[PDB]
């Protein structure tokens, strides 16, 4: 049996304050986001759900579409 | 080219 999933990534804490330059927005209802398909091609849509237990999220799409996107393929549409 | 659904980043 294996015990290491191979690929480290963030191991080291902070000896001294450090400053945040790049913020990441949060899942909640009413958040504009973007929902990346599988066609290549990106998906405006805001939040009617927020799953933070599985890491997911329903939003509800420009063109009535109520599709189940996840954490990993969305992207907050501020700038 | 479309214009009147969805208006992502660009597409």
């Amino acid at each position: 049996s294996r015990l290491s999933r191979s690929g480290a990534s963030s191991l080291w804490d902070p000896a001294s304050p450090a400053p945040t330059s790049g913020p990441r927005p949060r899942l909640w209802e009413g958040q504009d986001v973007l929902a990346r398909w599988t066609d290549g091609l990106l998906y405006l849509g805001t939040i009617k759900k927020v799953d933070s237990a599985r890491e997911v999220c329903l939003v509800q799409f420009e063109d009535d579409s109520q599709f189940l996107v996840l954490w990993k393929d969305i992207s907050p549409a501020a700038l | 080219a479309t214009g009147g659904v969805k208006k992502p980043h660009r597409y």
